[PDB]
């Protein structure tokens, strides 16, 4: 059902953008493994930073994981998720550290953790 | 060919420095090149 | 299995038992030996299906 | 199938590892040479500084390069980076330092004008739609005094004038062979720093034709000497960064070789086992 006629045009567009960014990151993983990130293009560096932040934002604190960490779970509506990952792919959070995307819920959790890490959005 | 040529003139293709949100450098980290003059004159 | 039986006898009496299986890889190798000597068809890494 | 691909990837990683180890040793040699050049250029800088200080102690300190113009509107930033790219975070640290400097300038109402030295800075700023006034490439490996003279002359002529009110420079200070720090210096206008008295029965100097003419013909030479020292230090720092980057790169290539060899041997065993399974399955099917 990941289909423009089922989930909507914007849902599909954002999902395809996330997938394209992560696929280019996986394509670059060879050079990134040997030489690091500083040899890439400027556009490739931008995209790899976006991809690290995206692959960290897809993480989440689950309700069933409170037994392992003690941190309660999160529920993110699909519209907030679409809006968030749209802003991620567009490039709004390239300044926030790679953490503060790690095991959170929506954008409010992102802002709170980012300001706990000394950043603003 | 001519239809393409007369179409390309009216086509509206969709082609500024970003913010980078980098904090300001500490005014005392910026080193100052000084002439170290030996006459005390406040 | 001998160790596990000796331990379960105590477990079912209300005791607390700890059992260490020094190597389960070597038990798997012995069982694979037995299974290949019985001409049973092997699977991944020539290990039995079970 | 993937046995061929795994052996090919092992060969590729071996080639990369050989090249990176060669580059690391070459960078060691070249930074020895660069440190030599820097240390031998030091004495002229020391003595021109001494001559300038003993000229300024008895002159008129109203040279254009010494007064802070009221209401500065623009600042000139010279960003010294590299041409070859196998360095580590060298250009990265340079650019983050220059971005901190740009935000410092904009928090005081000065729109920065940008001059760069190297190819990596031009990539970094042409990607971000910046307007670089003048560029300089091809001499970040072995900078000479004529390049420093050209750079400093264009800088002071844009300062004395489309015209800027102060000159900054962002380069990598070299120290310790393990310290490479991107620093932002303010080369113009100079602050004046009354040091000491150090003048008792000491004999006064004699100037020909006078004090201020010598001072005003010696100041641009001082700024050029400072730019030359900056270029030399940034070259030595780039070579240190390249040596470390190539060491880590050859270590990563070694670990990739190890992992690929492990997976290739795993597959090799798996292929032999599966082939034996097929052969014996057919042989049993026939019996």
């Amino acid at each position: 059902i990941l289909d423009p006629s089922v989930v909507g045009d914007e849902h599909y567009r954002v999902a395809q953008e996330v997938i394209r960014i992560l696929q280019r990151y996986k394509d670059l993983q060879d050079i990134i493994a040997i030489l690091g990130i500083d040899e890439l293009s400027e556009e490739d560096k931008q995209l790899v930073n976006r991809a690290r932040r995206i692959e960290r934002f897809l993480s989440q604190n689950m309700m069933a994981a409170e037994q392992f960490t003690g941190q309660p779970g999160s529920t993110v509506p699909v519209k907030e998720t679409i809006e968030a990952f749209d802003r991620l792919c567009k490039g709004d959070f390239d300044h926030v550290p790679e953490q503060a995307f790690f095991l959170i819920g929506g954008l409010d959790d992102l802002a709170k953790k980012a300001e706990s890490l000394g950043a603003k959005l | 060919t001519e239809v393409i040529k007369n179409f390309k003139k009216g086509f509206a293709a969709t082609g500024v420095v970003p913010d980078e949100h980098v904090e300001a450098l500490d005014e005392d980290k910026l080193a100052k090149e000084a002439v170290k003059v030996k006459k005390p004159a406040p | 299995y001998t160790g596990s039986a000796i331990a379960q006898h105590w477990m079912y009496e209300g005791k607390h038992v700890l059992i260490i299986f020094d190597d389960l890889t070597k038990q798997a190798e012995a069982y694979r030996a037995i299974s290949l000597l019985l001409r049973r068809p092997p699977g991944r890494e020539a290990y039995p299906g079970d | 199938a993937t046995l061929r691909e795994l052996r090919g990837r092992i060969r590729s990683a071996g080639s990369i590892k050989k090249i990176t180890k060669a580059q690391e040793l070459i960078a060691t040699s070249r930074i020895a040479r660069a440190q030599a050049r820097l240390e031998s250029a030091r004495p002229y800088a020391f003595e021109i500084t001494r001559m300038l200080t003993t000229l300024a102690a008895e002159a008129a300190l109203d040279h254009p390069l010494l007064v802070e113009r009221p209401e500065p509107k623009r600042a000139g930033v010279l960003v010294v980076s590299s041409d070859r790219g196998l360095c580590g975070a060298y250009n990265a640290n340079i650019f983050r330092r220059s971005e901190e400097l740009f935000s410092l300038l904009r928090e005081a109402g000065k729109q920065p004008v940008l001059y760069v030295v190297g190819r990596k800075a031009q990539n970094y700023y042409s990607f971000r739609n910046w307007n670089i006034t003048e560029s300089w490439m091809g001499f970040s490996e072995q900078p000479t005094y004529e390049n420093a003279a050209e750079i400093a002359s264009t800088l002071v002529d844009a300062f004395l004038l489309e015209g800027v009110d102060e000159l900054h420079i962002v380069y990598t200070e070299f120290k310790s062979m393990l310290s490479q720090s991107a620093e932002a210096h303010r080369i113009a206008p100079m602050v004046v720093e009354y040091v000491e008295e150090d003048i008792g029965p000491r004999t006064l100097y004699s100037f020909e034709p006078d004090a201020t003419m010598l001072f005003e013909s010696l100041l641009p030479r001082y700024l050029t000497t400072r730019v030359y020292a900056a270029l030399l230090e940034s070259a030595a720092s780039e070579l240190a960064s390249r040596q470390r980057a190539m060491k880590s790169a050859t270590d990563n290539a070694d670990d990739l070789i190890k992992a690929l060899t492990l997976m290739a041997n795993r597959e090799r065993q798996a292929q032999i086992t599966q082939e034996i399974s097929e052969i014996v399955g057919g042989a049993n099917a026939l019996a």
